[PDB]
């Protein structure tokens, strides 16, 4: 293969030999899992070719011939290859499902995963229990009524690993998830039935806690004033504002909800009533006086919100207070070897966090007795943060498996995520940390420095900072640089540290910790870096990525203040590297990761491929984009262009020593970082 | 300012494009340039009106009249206007931004749109009419040079070096050489095949100067063709005689002390009406009137509260 | 502090509930009687 | 309050161990009887009785100590802390001093100036025979920014 390459012959004779060698050594995994990946690429190589001459009758079925021929092989390859691996076989499971929802309408191909559904071991599936949900829906019935019967059988070992998904699933807006997760519900009660009674009221309650009536009346007036005021959609502004009306009309359910309705809820049902007589009527003397009670209570909320620093259980939701002792376990925790950590008890006081989104900061109280922390956020879709920290497992436990990175004690921190909804779930709090941001801020204010020195004083050699050109941003950008000492982290990093032992280990992490995230990120394609989004843990020292909202270049693509970096690789961050550079550990640390990734280039292909391909994941490429498939198409082979080093140049392979030397350069270089947004904050 | 031969303007971040005299060095009158900076100046071959390439806006005000109000208001554009070119006749003007879209401007029409466009791949960074008056040579941020044929739009796309983003070009008045400079702070000069009917207009590189170590911002050769000022990042403007490629004379506005960081970086060089002397802006404020055989600040020229990037020098009579 | 937990509200309007509550549990006494609360005042605020 | 400081300082008769932990004892419970702050002040007696009460306040008292100083006895104070470290130097009394002035560039105070450049030279030595790798690596580091 490496010779010749993959084509129409090479394939029947590295077939030949994949077989032999099965037939040589039958419980050898290696012989097992290439001859099957071959296979999979000899239909994906058909496929491809498939489209490429035929769409660019008799065809479609030899086609259909000839794929089976390689699937049926594929299909019983994997399966043997996962009980051999056991316990890692991800890549081959994945592999799997690809291959069933693709083919599996067949009967051919669902006999073999029949047949293999049933040979392996129900624990196998508990890693992609997330893939499986989000085809819980296939329009094909032969691969959904499979799916049913697999879930069914997740339901009756190891319910909690399916309790969560699949409550949000039962509460989904499209009709056909929510019916098959009810029907699976169903029959999931008759085993427990508790369980799904207690999840279903803690969920319910999390998301009242997540999104109060006043929070989501204040966002539908933004939209709808925008709407109205702004762009002249009156239609739209309904649409809006009437679930809200809707919502309320459910009555008031908490005591918040109650002194809600008496003090509001009076003022908003009679600018219902402007609003329904212009529906039947089309004033504007009628519409404005809803207006006029729209930001009559808008005001009102917008002046209390500040003072809503903090929740109680009895007022918000006494149903959670009233909650002791539930078996309902704490949100990913739950794992097939250790003991079920089940909450004990929730806490009554929710300590709502000042931010632009107002995070709450959920505790649970284990029945081992240790708390465990959340942040329950709203309205911000958490099902790509639950897909990116999968592949940062992935990634863990290659760097676990090579020498090299397991000696240097390589790892990327990573956290649990828990989606309750589209728009909120909980996040697993990690503690120890604050954001670089925070750190530079009370640093700065410590040594009575001004805290934006750097943009003071390009604003003060250029007022037109962001009107100027390339070359005059460089220089001004160059001449702050120079103009300001950039050791503040390093610095600060020294005097909190309690003792030099201490301060080297916790630098020597940081260090490692970074490069590693550096070029995991840069092949992710992670964007907006800015130091409010990455935060150090103040006594590991290793560093943490949190808010992976652009994935796959969206930062490039947009128009407006499009990112040139990589990946975050400013000066402060140099500075507290060692004295020489980052040709020390960093630049060697880089080197070792881009080979363990390239080495396994199969295994992180897969699992990039199946969560992109997702219908429910679809969203974010098509809002990148300016159909859907062939954007998904080339954001991949974008990826895989990284990972063989052919990114920068498809003509000319590059090597990793030299592909990591290219990628320092971009991110270190000044016509790059000028350009960046300022809130980048390009000069930190 | 316009009954006065010579013209010296002057303008940079502080909104304003003060016209000094070459002879004495006196602010005669300014002029206010709100809601941006000044890109690049450019007098008109017929010294009418100047022109000032800003921020969305192509700027032309009255060189003859004083204090008046700016008579062409060129709007419709995005994303900066780098340089501004302007066609011997008269009646044309050619622009450059960051849109990789280059245009024409056809003053004598009052219509505010443009009249042709010749889209790039890359924001352009600099224009330059070749002195036929046919060719309209283009420059961009991957570093691919074109020559738009003003005749039959047959762009000769040429790339020097591979990503490196060219900053400035110039073409000598006696279209015998033309030189190109980039980000590296090389300059490339090309030998003009001598074809006009025929519009070949063949590039054959002669030499890459290793001029500076730094970024380098404009090259232009002299009236004469026998000299060519190049201006660069590191605080020196090199003058390169054109037959020998050497450097005749080195103009730089350095500290002389190690203990200085970021004294200003040096992008002007206009030549004297004889190629006797030699007008340069530099960031540090400060216009410096040099004379190029012996290496003198004749005369500096100060009061610019910010930064000083544009100039403009008109001798012709 | 009149049957109101102050740091519950934060800071400023604890300060006027408990004015506006001070003031309805007098007005179960004597209900007709100009109340004028004074809320941490001056102390011209108090003479005038 | 500065005589039994000065004979403790300008001594350096010391031609064995125990001689200079003899010397650290002394200095230790004079900074404390000294000490300004009654709370140290009134550890003394229990310092005398056992040594790692007096061991554990070390840094405060110096601080407390060094703070009151009206300048000419800190001149006094680090000239001997000089001879100490360069001269018979008594392993553990350097590492005793080596936190002492790691201790010392924690605080607000700063660094005590000995010798210039905050003995950026000489603390580095000390603890290379002290092998206190990384307060050696971490002077080195300033010494490689300055130069």
């Amino acid at each position: 293969l490496n010779l010749q390459g993959i084509n129409e012959s090479t394939i029947p004779k590295v077939l030949q030999y994949y077989s032999a060698a099965t037939e040589h050594d039958r419980s050898w995994y290696k012989a097992w899992h290439a001859w099957a990946v071959m296979n999979f690429e000899a239909v994906l190589h058909y496929k491809h070719q498939n489209q490429a001459r035929d769409e660019k009758k008799k065809v479609t079925e030899d086609l259909s011939k000839t794929l089976l021929m390689y699937t049926v092989p594929a299909v019983q390859g994997f399966f043997r290859s996962i009980s051999l691996s056991r316990g890692n076989n991800l890549q081959d499971t994945l592999r799997v499902l690809t291959l069933w929802f693709d083919y599996g309408h067949w009967p051919d191909v669902n006999e073999a995963l029949v047949e293999g559904v049933k040979a392996i071991q129900i624990d196998t599936w508990l890693q992609v229990i997330p893939q499986l949900i989000a085809r819980i829906d296939t329009p094909r019935p032969l691969v959904g009524r499979l799916i049913h019967q697999l879930l069914t059988d997740i339901g009756r070992y190891h319910p909690q690993a399916l309790i969560y998904p699949l409550t949000v699933a039962s509460k989904s807006t499209t009709t056909a998830r929510h019916n098959a997760a009810n029907k699976i519900l169903k029959n999931m009660c008759e085993h427990s039935n508790t369980l799904v009674q207690q999840a279903m009221m803690v969920s319910e309650e999390l998301i009242r806690v997540a999104i109060l009536w006043h929070e989501m009346w204040h966002e539908g007036l933004e939209e709808a004033s925008r709407l109205y005021f702004g762009e002249r959609n009156v239609k739209g502004m309904f649409e809006v504002l009437e679930p809200l009306h809707a919502m309320m009309e459910r009555g008031p359910q908490t005591l918040k909800e109650t002194s809600f309705n008496q003090a509001y809820g009076r003022d908003l049902m009679e600018a219902q009533e402007w609003c329904r007589k212009y529906m039947k009527s089309g004033n504007v003397k009628d519409l404005t006086q809803a207006w006029d009670l729209y930001y009559h209570v808008f005001r009102r909320i917008s002046k209390q919100l500040p003072q809503l620093t903090s929740l109680e259980l009895q007022y918000v939701s006494p149903k959670l207070l009233m909650c002791r002792d539930l078996e309902l376990a704490v949100p990913g925790t739950y794992d097939p070897n250790q003991p079920i950590i089940r909450i004990q008890s929730i806490a009554p006081s929710l300590q709502v966090i000042t931010s632009k989104q107002r995070p709450r900061k959920l505790t649970l109280m284990g029945s081992n007795g240790h708390e465990f922390v959340f942040l329950l956020k709203g309205h911000e879709d958490l099902r790509q943060d639950e897909r990116v920290m999968q592949l940062f497992g992935l990634v863990n436990t290659l760097l676990a498996n090579d020498p090299t990175s397991l000696r240097k004690n390589l790892s990327i921190q990573r956290y649990a995520v828990i989606p309750l909804s589209t728009n909120s779930g909980l996040i697993g709090w990690v503690p120890h940390c604050d954001t670089l941001h925070a750190l530079i801020r009370d640093y700065r204010e410590k040594k009575k420095i001004l805290l934006n020195i750097e943009h003071r004083i390009m604003l003060r050699m250029a007022p037109d900072y962001d009107h100027l050109t390339l070359m005059q941003k460089v220089e001004v950008f160059e001449h702050a640089v120079n103009n300001t000492a950039g050791d503040d982290l390093a610095k600060l990093l020294w005097l909190k540290s309690p003792s030099s032992e201490v301060w080297f280990d916790r630098r020597t992490n940081y260090t490692r910790s970074l490069a590693v995230m550096s070029m995991v990120g840069y092949i992710l394609g992670l964007g907006d870096r800015h130091p409010s989004n990455l935060m150090l843990d103040r006594l590991s020292g290793k560093i943490l990525h949190i808010d992976f909202g652009d994935c796959f270049e969206v930062a490039m693509t947009r128009e407006k203040f499009p990112e040139k970096i990589p990946f975050r690789l400013t000066r402060m961050l140099t500075n507290a590297m060692e004295v020489t550079g980052l040709d020390g550990n960093y630049r060697i640390t880089c080197h070792t990761v881009m080979e363990v990734l390239r080495e396994h280039k199969d295994s992180v292909m897969a699992v990039l491929e199946a969560f992109v391909y997702d219908p429910l994941l679809n969203w974010r490429l098509m809002d990148t984009n300016t159909a859907l498939n062939k954007k998904a198409i080339q954001i991949i082979n974008r990826v895989r262009d990284k990972l063989t080093g052919r990114d920068f140049s498809h003509d000319d392979t590059l090597d990793v020593p030299t592909q990591v030397e290219l990628l320092i350069k971009q991110a270190t270089s000044h016509e790059n970082l000028c350009q960046c947004y300022i809130g980048w904050c390009p000069f930190w | 300012v316009g009954s006065d031969p010579v013209i010296l303007a002057t303008a940079g971040y502080d909104h304003t494009v003060r016209f000094w005299q070459a002879h004495s060095g006196i602010c005669t009158r300014t002029v206010q340039h709100q809601d941006s900076q000044v890109n690049a100046l450019e007098v008109t071959p017929d010294r009418s009106m100047i022109a000032a390439a800003g921020y969305q806006h192509i700027r032309m005000y009255d060189l003859n009249s004083n204090n008046p109000n700016p008579i062409i208001s060129y709007d419709g554009v995005n994303k900066n206007i780098a340089s501004v070119g302007f066609h011997e006749d008269g009646r044309w003007m050619y622009t450059g931004g960051e849109d990789c879209t280059a245009r024409i401007w056809d003053l004598r029409s009052r219509n505010l749109q443009c009249q042709r466009i010749f889209q790039v791949n890359a924001p352009i960074n600099c224009v330059c009419l070749h002195p036929n008056q046919a060719e309209l040579i283009v420059g961009d941020q991957s570093g691919a040079i074109h020559i738009w044929d003003l005749k039959t739009d047959h762009n000769e796309q040429l790339i020097p070096e591979p990503e490196v983003s060219i900053t400035s070009a110039h073409i000598d008045p006696d279209a015998s050489y033309m030189a190109a400079v980039n980000s590296t702070g090389n300059c490339y000069v090309w030998n003009l095949t001598g074809g006009i009917g025929d519009e070949v207009t063949q590039l054959i590189p002669k030499t890459k100067i290793p001029a500076h170590t730094r970024y380098a911002l404009q090259c232009r050769f002299s009236p004469d063709s026998t000299l060519l000022a190049t201006c660069s990042a590191d605080q020196t403007c090199k003058i390169w005689r054109t037959s020998n490629f050497s450097l005749m004379t080195e103009l730089s506005i350095k500290s002389g002390n190690p203990g200085e960081s970021s004294r200003g970086w040096m992008w002007g060089c206009a030549f004297s009406g004889d190629s006797q002397y030699i007008v340069t802006a530099s960031s540090d404020n400060l216009a410096r009137l040099w004379c190029v055989e012996t290496g003198e600040i004749k005369r500096e020229y100060g009061g610019h509260q910010k930064a000083v990037v544009c100039l403009a020098f008109n001798d012709s009579v | 502090e009149c049957w109101i937990d102050p740091l519950s509200m934060g800071p400023q309007k604890a300060l006027e509930t408990i004015g506006a509550n001070l003031q309805k549990q007098y007005e179960n006494w004597q209900p007709r009687a100009r109340y004028k609360q004074s809320l941490d005042p001056t102390v011209d605020e108090v003479k005038k | 309050s500065t005589i039994n400081l000065q004979k403790a300082w300008g001594a350096a008769r010391r031609v064995s161990k125990d001689d200079w932990l003899e010397w650290l004892r002394r200095l230790s419970l004079e900074l404390l009887k000294d000490s300004s702050s009654p709370s140290l002040r009134s550890c003394w007696a229990l310092a005398q009785a056992y040594n790692p009460m007096a061991r554990d306040l070390f840094n405060a008292a110096f601080v407390s100590c060094w703070s009151e100083l009206n300048e000419d006895q800190q001149d006094e104070l680090i000239r001997s802390i000089e001879l100490a470290l360069t001269s018979q130097d008594i392993a553990e009394v350097t590492q005793t001093l080596l936190n002492l002035a790691e201790f010392m560039e924690h605080s607000d105070k700063g660094p005590l100036p000995l010798r210039d450049d905050n003995g950026i030279v000489l603390l580095g030595e000390r603890a290379a025979k002290c092998r206190a790798y990384a307060k050696a690596l971490h002077y080195k580091e300033l010494e490689f920014q300055k130069g």
